[PDB]
């Protein structure tokens, strides 16, 4: 358990995970910002019913 | 470095970021009134 | 066949051999220097460093 | 604690302070490797730097001037000696080191041409050499050789470590911000 | 039986069966409000 | 290594009672839900 | 028959086990939801009001 | 982890997977009744 | 020691997870995905 | 309250601040390249004015 | 016949059982799945009504 | 590693636990026949 | 199992299985979001009839 | 790393694979409902 | 006779037979099961109601 | 490897084992004959 | 047997060769008409494209 | 050599394992579309 | 004649003869198989029967 | 390699082996002619 | 004859020989996959009366 | 790097270099029972 950080020192493996961690949060906000039904800037304030969906 | 001066810088920065945290709260407030974005 | 074609095959054998170079011209790159001093000991990215080198010199 | 360095503050990746006076033993840029403690050889198993009088078949071009016998300005504006001998290159015929007597005699000690700059960019008037590296005063720490006549690569080290470590350590102004 | 917490952390054991609680608790809370349809037919009186 | 053989039987007596308690308090929420919307 | 745990963790068995059997009730309760439809037509009952 | 303490260790396992067994024999019971799957 | 850090991390890690957890509900409120 | 030992409070800082400053700038950015939100043209609209952006219709 | 066992660990021996009794027992289950029709029949019984 | 003194124990637990496993799975086969036969 | 980890250095094995194991990840759910049928982000609320389908011939 | 300390990593690395695997077969059996591919 | 087995791994021996009989018992399965069609006829009874 | 005498008692068993599981298989044929049998 | 080729550096060797073999075809079938399952996984043998004749 | 034997004994058995496992993923492709 | 084989291992004669019979006869079944017509004639009953 | 008593004892056995195959193939090809002959 | 193996190297023959003989196979296959004939990824159920033939004149 | 070592590394590539090309004849059959080139 607590031995991972005898093999990993606990500040590179915290840095490397804060790094990885905000490039994930990135990449999903901006790739929902690019769909047309998560475009929350514009959209936004459309129901659920009124929120567009991709073709059949 | 030493503990005494471990435990004055922590003081201000808790408070300069809990400070910081509010006056954006305050601006989202704000911009939800003029244009709100749901 | 329709969407594979020759201009393709021949851009992904180029990239196969081209890592592999860079895998061979990385792993000459730690021939000086290694492996890496850190607190918790020693340390090698990949590719590893290769065998001691050595060269020949000329009789006095 | 041999290399006589000490780490700023305990925050890893910090750099480290030099203890005592750092163009002698070396920290930093003034770092020497440690080489063969034997002369470099020429294809025919000869030294490859040596002394002009050591073999009377090289010459100065024409058009070149003769630095012998001329006024070494160092940083401070102030002259530390007199070239009185070259050391040449044979496996490539160049000049590699001047040979410099101090003001007051007494001792000589050597002065690699890479950082020997010449007035004016050596276009007009060609009357001292310029030595930005090292002050006056430091010209009599620079290492000595075991012999007078060849130059082991150990020392060839020291010697070019040793001028090349005085753009950051001649004077305090040399290693602090700009602004 | 009590065997199985020696050499454990309890602020650890604490912590994991509160993530467990929470997690657990989040997903059928939603799973109940789809089934009894419990907020939307309140919600639809009120905001009518 | 924390929670030593006596550590570990104090606990599991606070933990068990822990979870009757928590497991009581679910079986009447689940009561009371039924009642007003039962789901099956 | 009991020597199989000889060298082995009790903690490390007790996390692979009921690591095992949470993912494996995960899977048959939405097979079983799938064959049932119970949440299906009991959700529909309410929808409808 | 060691002879002894591994037939024990069995013991309480066994009487957990029982355990187990049952209560879950009693909920396909209860579902059979409910909506048999055959 | 290691155990301190552990408890730390875990505790940050979970804390985490289910903070998270909270903003995905919100989201599903406000749009479904599925 | 230990993590300024891990960590100097002075790089921290400047990290911090950095970074704060990189992600107000690039969300006023995004905003003002937004149709709904490019305030400095629109700003005195009402949100019954506002652009709201919706996909095309069936037919 | 007993001393095939002989230089191996049991732990092995158990844990390469589980991989081809769990990746056999899961093939044959998609196998029968088809071949009888079950749960499809079933589904379509408490989809219907 | 393993020995011979524990590799008859061993496998007389093999020899049992896999012969039940048998007649456990020939009665799901015998309720499965009964139920819908495959043949 | 018995000389796997003695042979080869776990912590190299850590990290290169980490580091493959994203990458991998990631190359399959950007290879989903490109494709029609799977483009969960703008079709998930369809259900399986109404999900596009590849052209049969 | 000697045998001894190869064998309690051991035992933590199937584990933690194993965890993997499972939480990786409960979402592909959740996609599956959803959309099957085949 | 026996001695041709001298030298080797009776490990190794086994894990090729059961290479040896798992490969084959599966080239014959897929040839029987096209020649008699069997799973093809029972799975048309049952996924025909 | 294996010993001469190591090697008696391996074919041995080596031997029993392929008659039985030849038997075994010669009433897989069998019953499979009779119900679909092949040319 | 395993004394002449440093068994290491052959499992790296043929991890990394199997590793790209199983990308490429996959991503060959994935590029052809017939077997791009992805799209098109959910048709039965019959439906599934077939080359000219 | 007791350690290249050794290891000979894991690799051939991970060898051979590896391909059964392929035979059978072959073997459900098949059932899923032919490519013969 | 038993001089042919001094000198060479009896494993390798009996693995190199193996691989011989082994694709040997995996041909001619393969030639058998489009000369009688087996097992297409039968496999022609079953499947359209 | 081998030696002279060990290629002398390989040899009839590799021999009788041989000779066993070919009878069994004998009855095999006996077997086919009856039912479909290729000439 | 096995003195050959005396005049060159076993280990590093038997590497060249193995990275030939995949290069060729590749080559093979993949020259056979971009013709008309035999692109049996897509054509491969076809009957051999069906394949497509070459431009006979 | 000596006779000895020639006897026993022939044995081993004469056999899987043999091998090599019994797989590939029946592959070049199975190939022409499927369709022929010629
Ligand atoms: C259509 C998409 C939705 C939406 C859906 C979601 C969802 C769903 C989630 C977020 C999440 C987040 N979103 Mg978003 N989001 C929207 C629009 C926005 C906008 C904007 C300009 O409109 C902004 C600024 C944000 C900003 C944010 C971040 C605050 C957060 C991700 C940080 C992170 O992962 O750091 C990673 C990198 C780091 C270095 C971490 C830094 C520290 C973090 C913040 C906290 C650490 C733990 C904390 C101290 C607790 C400790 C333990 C205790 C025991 C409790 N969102 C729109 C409307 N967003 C995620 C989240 O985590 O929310 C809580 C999340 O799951
Ligand atoms: C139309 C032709 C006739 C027929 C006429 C004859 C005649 C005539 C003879 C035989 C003979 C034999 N026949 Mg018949 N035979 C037919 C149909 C069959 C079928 C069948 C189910 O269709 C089978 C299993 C057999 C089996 C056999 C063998 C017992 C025997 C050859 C032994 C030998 O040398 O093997 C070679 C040794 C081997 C090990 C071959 C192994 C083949 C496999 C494919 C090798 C690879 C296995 C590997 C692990 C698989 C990997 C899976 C993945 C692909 C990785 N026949 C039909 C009805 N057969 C011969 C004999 O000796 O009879 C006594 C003979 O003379
Ligand atoms: C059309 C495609 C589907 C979909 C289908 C799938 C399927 C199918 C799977 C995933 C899986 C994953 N999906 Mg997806 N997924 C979709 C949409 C999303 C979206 C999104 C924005 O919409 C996100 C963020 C994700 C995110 C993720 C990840 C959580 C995960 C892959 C991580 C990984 O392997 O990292 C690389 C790995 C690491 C960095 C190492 C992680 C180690 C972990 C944290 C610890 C394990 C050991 C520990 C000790 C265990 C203890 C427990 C007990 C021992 C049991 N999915 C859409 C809707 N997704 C995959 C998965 O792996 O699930 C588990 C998977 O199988
Ligand atoms: C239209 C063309 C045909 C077809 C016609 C043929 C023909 C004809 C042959 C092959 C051969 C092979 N084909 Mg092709 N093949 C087709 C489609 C495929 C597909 C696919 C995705 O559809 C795949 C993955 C393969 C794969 C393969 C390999 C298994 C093999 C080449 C091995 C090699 O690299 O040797 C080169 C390798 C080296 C020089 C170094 C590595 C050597 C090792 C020992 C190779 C091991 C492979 C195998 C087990 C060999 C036996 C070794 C002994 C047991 C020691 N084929 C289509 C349907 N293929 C050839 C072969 O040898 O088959 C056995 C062959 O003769
Ligand atoms: C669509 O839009 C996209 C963009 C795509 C979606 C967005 C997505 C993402 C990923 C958003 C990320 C958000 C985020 C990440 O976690 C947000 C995280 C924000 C955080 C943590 C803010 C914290 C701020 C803290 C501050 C300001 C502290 C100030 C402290 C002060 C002033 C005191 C200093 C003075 C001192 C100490 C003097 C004492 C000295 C003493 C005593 C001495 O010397 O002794
Ligand atoms: C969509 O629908 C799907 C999801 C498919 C349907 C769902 C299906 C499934 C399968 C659901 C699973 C349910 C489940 C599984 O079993 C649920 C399992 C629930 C369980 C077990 C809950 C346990 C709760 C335990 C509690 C609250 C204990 C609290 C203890 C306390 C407070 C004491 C604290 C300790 C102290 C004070 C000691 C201090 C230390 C001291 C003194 C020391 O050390 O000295
Ligand atoms: C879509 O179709 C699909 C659905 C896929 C078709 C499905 C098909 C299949 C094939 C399903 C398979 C199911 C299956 C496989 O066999 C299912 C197998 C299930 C099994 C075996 C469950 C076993 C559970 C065991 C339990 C709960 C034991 C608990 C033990 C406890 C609590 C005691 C703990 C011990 C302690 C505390 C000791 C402390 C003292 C110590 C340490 C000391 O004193 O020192
Ligand atoms: C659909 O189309 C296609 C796919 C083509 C169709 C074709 C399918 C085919 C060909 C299938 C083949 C199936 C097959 C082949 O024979 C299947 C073979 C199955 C077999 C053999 C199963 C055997 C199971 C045995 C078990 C479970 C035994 C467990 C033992 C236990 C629990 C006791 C352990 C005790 C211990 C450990 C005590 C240690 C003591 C110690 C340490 C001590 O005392 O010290
Ligand atoms: C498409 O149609 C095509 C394909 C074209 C048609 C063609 C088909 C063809 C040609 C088929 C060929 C088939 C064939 C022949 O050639 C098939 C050959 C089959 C054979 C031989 C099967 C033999 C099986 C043997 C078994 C199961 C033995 C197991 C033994 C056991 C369990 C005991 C182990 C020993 C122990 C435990 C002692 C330890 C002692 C120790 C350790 C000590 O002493 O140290
Ligand atoms: C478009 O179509 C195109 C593509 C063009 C068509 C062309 C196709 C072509 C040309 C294909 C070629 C295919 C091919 C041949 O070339 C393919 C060759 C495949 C092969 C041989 C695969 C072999 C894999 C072996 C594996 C995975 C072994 C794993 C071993 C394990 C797990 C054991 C390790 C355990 C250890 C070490 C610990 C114990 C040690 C201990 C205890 C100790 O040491 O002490
Ligand atoms: C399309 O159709 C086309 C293709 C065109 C038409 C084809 C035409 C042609 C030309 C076909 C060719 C056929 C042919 C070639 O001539 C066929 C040749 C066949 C031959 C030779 C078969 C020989 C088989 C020998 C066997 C089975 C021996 C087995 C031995 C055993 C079991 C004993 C092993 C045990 C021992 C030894 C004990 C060790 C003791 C030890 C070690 C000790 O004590 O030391
Ligand atoms: C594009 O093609 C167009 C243009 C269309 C036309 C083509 C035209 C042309 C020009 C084709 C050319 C074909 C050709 C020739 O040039 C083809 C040449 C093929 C050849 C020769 C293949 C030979 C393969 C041999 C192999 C695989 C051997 C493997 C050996 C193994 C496995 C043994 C390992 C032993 C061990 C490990 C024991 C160690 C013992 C030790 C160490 C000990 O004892 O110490």
């Amino acid at each position: 358990m607590h031995r991972i950080w005898l093999m990993f020192d606990p500040r590179r493996v915290m840095v490397a995970m804060v790094g990885f961690l905000a490039v994930l949060a990135l990449v999903i906000h901006f790739i929902l910002l690019s769909s047309q039904r998560y475009s929350w800037i514009e959209n936004g304030t459309l129901s659920a019913a009124q929120a567009p969906v991709g073709a059949s | 470095m030493t503990e005494d001066e471990a435990r004055r810088f922590h003081g201000y920065f808790v408070t300069g970021t809990l400070g910081y945290i509010i006056v954006a709260a305050v601006a989202h407030f704000l911009a939800w009134q003029w244009r709100p974005w749901f | 066949m329709q969407y594979i074609d020759g201009a393709q095959i021949a851009l992904y054998a180029f990239w196969l051999f081209f890592f592999g170079l860079i895998i061979y011209i990385r792993r000459e790159d730690k021939r000086e220097g290694y492996p890496l001093e850190s607190p918790q000991g020693p340390r090698e990215g990949w590719p590893a460093m290769p065998e001691k080198k050595t060269y020949i010199h000329r009789p006095t | 604690s041999d290399i006589k360095a000490v780490p700023a503050d305990s925050y890893n990746g910090s750099a480290l302070i030099p203890t005592g006076d750092p163009m002698i033993d070396g920290v930093g840029p003034s770092s020497w490797a440690n080489r063969s403690d034997t002369p470099d050889m020429t294809f025919h198993n000869t030294a490859k730097i040596v002394p002009m009088r050591l073999d009377p078949t090289y010459s100065i071009a024409k058009g070149d001037p003769d630095p012998r016998g001329l006024p070494v300005v160092a940083a401070d504006k102030q002259v530390a000696g007199t070239v009185i001998e070259l050391w040449v290159n044979r496996a490539e015929p160049q000049v590699t080191y001047y040979e410099v007597q101090l003001t007051g005699s007494e001792r000589r000690v050597m002065l690699p041409a890479g950082f020997v700059q010449w007035p004016n960019f050596g276009l007009w008037g060609n009357d001292k050499l310029l030595v930005k590296a090292i002050t006056a005063a430091q010209f009599a720490n620079v290492p000595a050789l075991k012999r007078d006549d060849q130059i082991t690569l150990l020392e060839e080290d020291m010697v070019c470590a040793y001028y090349a470590g005085g753009h950051l350590y001649a004077m305090a102004e040399r290693s602090e911000p700009i602004i | 039986m009590h065997r199985i917490w020696q050499g454990m952390d309890p602020q650890i054991i604490m912590s994991g069966l509160g993530f467990f609680l929470a997690g657990l608790a989040l997903i059928i809370h939603m799973w109940a409000y789809s089934i009894t349809g419990w907020p939307k037919y309140k919600k639809a009186q009120y905001n009518a």
